[PDB]
C-alpha cells in the first residue's frame, strides 16, 4: 500500500485500494498552515508561488469533483453506470484487460476517445435516468 | 393538488453584473521582436475556435455609455502603461537651463540645436554635448535664448524604454466561470435598446487598444450604412460616436532621417537624443483619398438628418476651443506621436440632396502624458531611421455647436476629448452577465416518503 | 443546444438540456492552465486580474454548491423535494407555467421571497427527513 | 438558534438543529463581493488578507467535505456507518453521552484516538461496502 | 581610477547582515502531483529507470 503503492501492479488490485489515491489528492502535509508564527512584507516569490499552486489545488480537485457530480457518483468512489460498452473501444475479453494490463498502459489505450465516452455518459446515467421520475416520482 | 418544489441545477437565467475580465491572444510579438508594452510578455493565450451561439428568442437590452466594460478597459490601460515605465530610465538630470539656436535659415525653423550641460558616467565630472528638440517641448526663460523643457516646470520625466513596442495589437476580453458576455448581433442598433439577436460567446472580438484623437483607427464597422451613437441626442453636450460602413484608408510618414545619440548619465542608463539630421527638413504629413472622404462624410449627413431637425443646414468646422493636443488628430506611429491638423477635413458643407489626395499638416512631440495624467510625463526617444504608418480610420468623435436656442442650423466640429470613448467605438456591442444556475420550480413529484 | 441554447425556448425545453449550462460552469479553455510556457516578474496587472477571477470562480461554484448539499441534491442534477407548494408564491397552474414563462421571465416572479423558499427547503427535506432515521435507522 | 446556538446545550439539542453552523460556513456577508464599485492599485495591504483569507475558507471547507465524499456522506448531513464502536474508546452509556456532555466537552474526549476512527470510517463503509457490488452489481 | 562598473551598470550595496550561506531549500509538488525519484544507481544519462519513488 501507500500513496500509488499499485500504480505498476495489475488493474485488479488498484480496483482493490484506491482511496489512498483519492484520500492525498486535496488536502497536504506540504501546506502545512502557511504562516511562519511561533521585516513584514509578505510578498516574497515563496509566497506567490504557495499560493498559485493552493489555487490550482483545488481548481484540479473541482475541475474532476465537478465530473462525478454530473454523472451521479458524487456520493460514492466507484458507481456504475448504464451507459452499454462499444466494441470499437477495445476488441480484449473481459478478464484480459482487468489481469493484463495496470491502468498505466489503460490510460493510453483510451485516451484517444477517452473524451467521447465522458460525453455518453452525462446522457444515459443523469440526463435520461434523473429525467425518468416524470412518469415513476408520481402517477 | 399537493404541488410539490422542485430543484433544477443549471437553468440559463442571469443578471446583469460586472465582474473582472482578463487577457487573451495567441502568437504575437514572440522571438524576433517582443516587449509589446500592452501584451507584456505574456498573455493567457486565445483558443484557435471561438464560441458563439445565436441566443433564440432572448431580447436583452444593452447599454453601451453604462456598460462597465469600456471602465474596465479604461483603468487597465493606464496601470498597463505605468508598469511599462517604472523599471526604465529616469531622465531628472535633464532639467538644466538650455541656450538653443535655429537651424539654417540661412540668413523653416522649427527645432532647435540645444547645448546644455549634464552629468556623465561619473558624478564627479560633468559634460557637455548637444541635441535637437521638437518646438513647444521647450520654453524660455526671461541675445543668446535661453530655453527649458516644458515639462520640469510640471511633474518629473521618464525615459520611455527604448526596445519597447508601441504598436496596438488585439487584446481579447473573456468571463470568468459562472459569467458571459452578450453580443449585439443586431446591425442596426440606434443608441442601446432591446437587442433582438444576441449571441453569448465567451470572448469577444480583437480588440486593438488603438490610442487615437478626434479620429478612430483599426476599429470594428457593421455592415449598415454609418452608424451614429450618443448617450443622449439633442443634448448637445454629449459627444458623439460615429461608425462607418467601410474605413478610409490615411497613411502617414515622417520624411526626418534621426540619427540615434546616445549619451549617458550615470552608469548603464543612456539618453536617446536625437542626432543630427540627413537630409532637407520635410514637414510631416497625412494622405486621404479626397474621392473617398467625400463620400464617407456624406453617408453621415445623410444618417445625421433623420436624427437632426430633418432637413437643413448642417456644417463642419475646425476643433473649435481647447489645446493644441487635444484638438489635433494625435495617435502613436512606431514610436513617435504625431499631431495633425483636422482643420482640413472638416471645412465642407454639402446640403439640399493620378488621383487627388488630401495631404494633412502634422508635428511631432516627443514629451507626452496622456489621459490628462498629471503625475508623470514620459520621453519618446526618437526612431531611428524611416517612419511610415499605413492605417485605416474606422470612427469619429464629434461635439456641440454651442447653445442655440432652436432657430436655424447644426455644426459639428471634432473634440476626441476623452479616450474612454474610443474603447466604447469598439464596445457598443458587448455586456457581461453573471449565470445564477439555481432555479426552483414546483412539480406533482416528491422523493421517497421516509429517508 | 450549446451554452445557454435553451436560455429564450421555454421552461419544458430547459428543464431536458439543463447539462450544458452547469458542465460550462466552473472550468473553462479561457483559463488554459495559466503560463506561458514554451523579464521574470509575474506580478504584473494581468496576473492579478486573472487571480482574483480564478478565485469567485470555485468562490461562487462552491456557494452553490453547497445549497445543494445541505438539500439532499449534492449526487443529482434535479431532485424532487418534500416541502409543497405554497399558492401565495404564484396562481397559475400546471402546465400553465413550464410551456408560458421560460426561467428567464420565472426568475424575476419567485425573486421576491426566493430566499424565504430556500429556509424552507433545508428543513423538510434535510433537517427532518434526515432525522427521520432515529425510528427507522434500528428498532 | 442562531449560529453555534446550541453550542452549549446538550449534544441532543445540537443533533436537532446542526444547518446553521453547517450552512454559515462557506459563505459570508463578510465577503461582500469585494469591489469598491459605487488611486488606481489593489495591491493593498487588505487585499492580500482578504484573498489569502478567501482561500482558506475554500480551502478548510474542501478540506472537510473530501472526507465526507470518501464515507459515502456525501449527499447528506448525517449518514449512518457500519464500523462498530469499539469500547475502548468510551466506557459510557448510549443515553450516559448524548445527555450529559455537550460536543464541546466530547470533542476532547475522542481527540486522543480520533485519526484512527477515521482510518476505519473509510475502510466499512466504503472500501467494502462500495465493493460489495462485485458478487450483487450483476450475477 | 575608477570603478570597473561606474561604465556599465548601476550599483548597490549588499546589505550589511545578511547570510549568503547555502542552506538546504526543499522542492516540494502541488496537490494531484507528484516528484518521482530515480532510485537506481547507475543511471547512464537519462533512461528508463527501473526502481521509481
Ligand atoms: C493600424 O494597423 C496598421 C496595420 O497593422 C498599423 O500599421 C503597422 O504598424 C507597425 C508598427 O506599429 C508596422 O510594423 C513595423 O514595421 C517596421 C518596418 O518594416 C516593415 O516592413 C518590412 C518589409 O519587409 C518586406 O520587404 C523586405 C525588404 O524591403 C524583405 O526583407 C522582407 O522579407 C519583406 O518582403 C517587414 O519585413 C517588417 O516586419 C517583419 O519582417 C522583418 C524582416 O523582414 C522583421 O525584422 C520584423 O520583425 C517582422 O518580422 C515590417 O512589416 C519595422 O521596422 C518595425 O519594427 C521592427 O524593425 C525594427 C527596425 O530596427 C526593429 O528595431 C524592431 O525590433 C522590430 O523588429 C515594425 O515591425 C507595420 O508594418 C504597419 N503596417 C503593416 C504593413 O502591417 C497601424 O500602426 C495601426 N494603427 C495605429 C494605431 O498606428
Ligand atoms: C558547504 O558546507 C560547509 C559546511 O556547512 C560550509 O561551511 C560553513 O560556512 C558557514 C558560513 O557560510 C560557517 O558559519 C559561519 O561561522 C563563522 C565562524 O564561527 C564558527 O565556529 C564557531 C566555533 O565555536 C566553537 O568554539 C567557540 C570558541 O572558539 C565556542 O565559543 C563555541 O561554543 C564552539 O565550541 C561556532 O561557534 C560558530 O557558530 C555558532 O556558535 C556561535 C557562538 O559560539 C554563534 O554566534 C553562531 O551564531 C552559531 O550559533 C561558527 O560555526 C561565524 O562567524 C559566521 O557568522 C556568525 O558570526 C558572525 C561573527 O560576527 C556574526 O556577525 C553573524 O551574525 C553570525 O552569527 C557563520 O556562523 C560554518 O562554520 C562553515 N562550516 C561549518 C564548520 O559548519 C560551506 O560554506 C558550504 N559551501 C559553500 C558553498 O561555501
Ligand atoms: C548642432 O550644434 C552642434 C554644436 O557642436 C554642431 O556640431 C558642430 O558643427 C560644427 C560645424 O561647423 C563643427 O565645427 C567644425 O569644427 C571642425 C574642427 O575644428 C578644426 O578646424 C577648425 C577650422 O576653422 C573653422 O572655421 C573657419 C572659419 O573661416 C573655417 O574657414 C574652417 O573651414 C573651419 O570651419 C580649426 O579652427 C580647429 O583649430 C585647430 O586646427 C586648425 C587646422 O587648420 C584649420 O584652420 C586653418 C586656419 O588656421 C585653415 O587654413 C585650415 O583649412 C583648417 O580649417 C589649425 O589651423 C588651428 O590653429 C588649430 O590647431 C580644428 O582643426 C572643423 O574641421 C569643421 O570645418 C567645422 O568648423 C563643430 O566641431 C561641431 N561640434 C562639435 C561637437 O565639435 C552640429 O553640427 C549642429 N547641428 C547639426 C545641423 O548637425
Ligand atoms: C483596412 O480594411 C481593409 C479591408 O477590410 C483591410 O484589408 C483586409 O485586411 C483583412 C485583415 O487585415 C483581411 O481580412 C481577412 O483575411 C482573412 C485571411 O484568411 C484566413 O486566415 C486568417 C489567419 O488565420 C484568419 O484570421 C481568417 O479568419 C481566415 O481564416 C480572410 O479569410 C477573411 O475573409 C472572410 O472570413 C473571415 C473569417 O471570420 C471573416 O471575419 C471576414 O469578414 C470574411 O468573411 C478576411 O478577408 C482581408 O483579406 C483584407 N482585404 C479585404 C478586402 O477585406 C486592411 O487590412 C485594413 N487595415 C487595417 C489595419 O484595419
Ligand atoms: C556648462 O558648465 C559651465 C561651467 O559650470 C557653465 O559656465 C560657462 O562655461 C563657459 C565655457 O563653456 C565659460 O566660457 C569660457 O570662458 C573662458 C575663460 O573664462 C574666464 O575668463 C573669461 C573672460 O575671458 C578672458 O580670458 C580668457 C581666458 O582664456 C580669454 O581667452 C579671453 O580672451 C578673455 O581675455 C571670464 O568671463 C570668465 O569668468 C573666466 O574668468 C574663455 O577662455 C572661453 O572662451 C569661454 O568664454 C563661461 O565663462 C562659463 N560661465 C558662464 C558665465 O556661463 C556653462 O554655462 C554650462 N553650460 C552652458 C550653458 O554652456
Ligand atoms: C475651406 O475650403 C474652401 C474651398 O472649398 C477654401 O477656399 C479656398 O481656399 C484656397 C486656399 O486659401 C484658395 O486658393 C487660393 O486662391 C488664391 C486666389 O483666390 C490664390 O492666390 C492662392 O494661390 C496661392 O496659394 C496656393 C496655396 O494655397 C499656392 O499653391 C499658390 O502658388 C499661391 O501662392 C490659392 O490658390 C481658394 O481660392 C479658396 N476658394 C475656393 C473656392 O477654392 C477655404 O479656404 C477652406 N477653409 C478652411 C479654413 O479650411
Ligand atoms: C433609439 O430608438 C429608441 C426607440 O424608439 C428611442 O427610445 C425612445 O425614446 C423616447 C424619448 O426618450 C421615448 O419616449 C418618447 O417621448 C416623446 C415625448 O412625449 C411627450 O411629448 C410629446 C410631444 O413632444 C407628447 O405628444 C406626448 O404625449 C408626451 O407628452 C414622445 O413624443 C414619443 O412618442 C415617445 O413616447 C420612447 O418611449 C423610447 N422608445 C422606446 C420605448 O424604446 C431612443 O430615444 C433612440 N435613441 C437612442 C440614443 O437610444
Ligand atoms: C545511455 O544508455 C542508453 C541505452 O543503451 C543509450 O541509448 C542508446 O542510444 C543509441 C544511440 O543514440 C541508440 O541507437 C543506437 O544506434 C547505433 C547506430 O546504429 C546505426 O549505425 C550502426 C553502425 O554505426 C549500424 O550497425 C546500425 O545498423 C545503424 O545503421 C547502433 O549501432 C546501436 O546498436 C543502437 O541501436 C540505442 O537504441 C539507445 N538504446 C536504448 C533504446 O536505450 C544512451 O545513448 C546512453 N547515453 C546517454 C547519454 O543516455
Ligand atoms: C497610401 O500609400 C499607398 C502607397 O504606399 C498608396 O497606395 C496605392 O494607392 C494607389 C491608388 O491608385 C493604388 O493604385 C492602384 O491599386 C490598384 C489595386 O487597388 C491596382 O489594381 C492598380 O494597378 C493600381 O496599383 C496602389 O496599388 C496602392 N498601393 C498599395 C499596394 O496599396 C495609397 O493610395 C495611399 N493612401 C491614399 C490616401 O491614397
Ligand atoms: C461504436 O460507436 C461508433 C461511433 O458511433 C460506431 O462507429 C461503431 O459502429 C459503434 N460500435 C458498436 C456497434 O458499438
Ligand atoms: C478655427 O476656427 C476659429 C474660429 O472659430 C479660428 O479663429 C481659427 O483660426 C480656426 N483654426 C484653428 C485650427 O483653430
Ligand atoms: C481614381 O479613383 C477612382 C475611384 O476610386 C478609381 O476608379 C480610378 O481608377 C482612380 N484613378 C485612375 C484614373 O485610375
Ligand atoms: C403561504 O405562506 C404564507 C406565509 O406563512 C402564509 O401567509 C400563506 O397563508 C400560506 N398559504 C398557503 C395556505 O399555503
Ligand atoms: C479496540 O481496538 C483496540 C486497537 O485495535 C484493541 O486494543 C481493543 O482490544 C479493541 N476493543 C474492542 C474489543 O473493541
Amino acid at each position: 500500500l501507500g500513496f500509488l503503492g499499485a500504480a505498476g501492479s495489475t488493474m485488479g488490485a488498484a480496483s482493490m485500494t484506491l482511496t489512498v489515491q483519492a484520500r492525498n489528492l486535496l488536502s497536504g502535509i506540504v501546506q502545512q498552515q502557511s504562516n511562519l508564527l511561533r521585516h513584514l512584507l509578505k510578498l516574497t516569490v515563496w509566497g506567490i508561488k504557495q499560493l498559485q499552486a493552493r489555487v490550482l489545488a483545488v481548481e484540479r480537485y473541482l475541475r474532476d469533483q465537478q465530473l462525478l457530480g454530473i454523472w451521479g457518483c458524487s456520493g460514492k468512489l466507484i458507481c456504475c453506470t448504464n451507459v452499454p460498452w462499444n466494441s470499437s473501444w477495445s476488441n480484449r475479453n473481459l478478464s484480459e484487460i482487468w489481469d493484463n494490463m495496470t491502468w498505466l498502459q489503460w490510460d493510453k489505450e483510451i485516451s484517444n476517445y477517452t473524451q467521447i465516452i465522458y460525453g455518453l455518459l452525462e446522457e444515459s446515467q443523469n440526463q435520461q435516468e434523473k429525467n425518468e421520475q416524470d412518469l415513476l416520482a408520481l402517477d | 393538488e399537493n404541488l410539490w418544489v422542485t430543484v433544477y441545477y443549471g437553468v440559463p437565467v442571469w443578471k446583469d453584473a460586472e465582474t473582472t475580465l482578463f487577457c487573451a491572444s495567441d502568437a504575437k510579438a514572440y522571438e524576433t521582436e517582443k516587449h509589446n508594452v500592452w501584451a507584456t510578455h505574456a498573455c493567457v493565450p486565445t483558443d484557435p475556435n471561438p464560441q458563439e451561439i445565436h441566443l433564440e428568442n432572448v431580447t436583452e437590452e444593452f447599454n453601451m455609455w453604462k456598460n462597465n466594460m469600456v471602465e474596465q478597459m479604461h483603468t487597465d490601460i493606464i496601470s498597463l502603461w505605468d508598469q511599462s515605465l517604472k523599471p526604465c530610465v529616469k531622465l531628472t538630470p535633464l532639467c538644466v537651463t538650455l541656450q538653443c539656436t535655429n537651424v539654417t535659415n540661412n540668413i523653416r525653423g522649427e527645432l532647435k540645436n540645444c547645448s546644455f550641460n549634464m552629468t556623465t558616467e561619473l558624478r564627479d565630472k560633468k559634460q557637455k554635448v548637444y541635441s535637437l528638440f521638437y518646438r513647444l517641448d521647450v520654453v524660455q526663460i526671461n541675445s543668446n535664448k535661453e530655453y527649458r523643457l516644458i515639462n520640469c516646470n510640471t511633474s518629473a520625466i521618464t525615459q520611455a524604454c527604448p526596445k519597447v513596442s508601441f504598436e496596438p495589437i488585439p487584446i481579447h476580453y473573456c468571463a470568468p466561470a459562472g459569467f458571459a458576455i452578450l453580443k449585439c448581433k443586431d446591425k442596426k442598433f440606434n443608441g442601446t435598446g432591446p437587442c433582438p439577436s444576441v449571441s453569448t460567446v465567451q470572448c469577444t472580438h480583437g480588440i486593438k487598444p488603438v490610442v487615437s484623437t478626434q479620429l478612430l483607427l483599426n476599429g470594428s464597422l457593421a455592415e449598415e450604412e454609418v452608424m451614429i451613437r450618443s448617450e443622449n441626442i439633442t443634448n448637445n453636450a454629449k459627444n458623439i460616436l460615429v461608425q462607418f460602413n467601410t474605413p478610409v484608408q490615411i497613411n502617414c510618414t515622417r520624411p526626418n532621417n534621426n540619427t540615434r545619440k546616445s549619451i549617458r548619465i550615470g552608469p548603464g542608463q543612456a539618453f536617446y537624443a536625437t542626432g543630427d539630421i540627413i537630409g532637407d527638413i520635410r514637414q510631416a504629413h497625412c494622405n486621404v483619398s479626397k474621392a473617398t472622404w467625400n463620400e464617407t462624410l456624406g453617408k453621415v449627413v445623410k444618417q445625421l438628418r433623420k436624427h437632426f431637425g430633418n432637413n437643413t443646414i448642417i456644417r463642419f468646422a475646425n476643433s473649435s476651443g481647447g489645446d493644441l493636443e487635444v484638438t489635433t488628430h494625435s495617435f502613436n506611429c512606431g514610436g513617435e506621436f504625431f499631431y495633425c491638423n483636422t482643420s482640413g477635413l472638416f471645412n465642407s458643407t454639402w446640403i439640399s440632396n493620378s488621383n487627388d489626395s488630401i495631404t494633412l499638416p502634422c508635428r511631432i512631440k516627443q514629451i507626452i502624458n496622456m489621459w490628462q495624467r498629471i503625475g508623470q510625463a514620459m520621453y519618446a526617444p526618437p526612431i531611428q531611421g524611416v517612419i511610415r504608418c499605413v492605417s485605416n480610420i474606422t470612427g469619429l468623435i464629434l461635439t456641440r455647436d454651442g447653445g442655440s436656442t432652436n432657430s436655424t442650423t447644426e455644426t459639428f466640429r471634432p473634440g476626441g476629448g476623452d479616450m474612454r470613448d474610443n474603447w466604447r467605438s469598439e464596445l457598443y456591442k458587448y455586456k457581461v452577465v453573471k449565470i445564477e444556475p439555481l432555479g426552483v420550480a414546483p412539480t406533482r413529484c416528491k422523493r421517497r416518503v421516509v429517508g
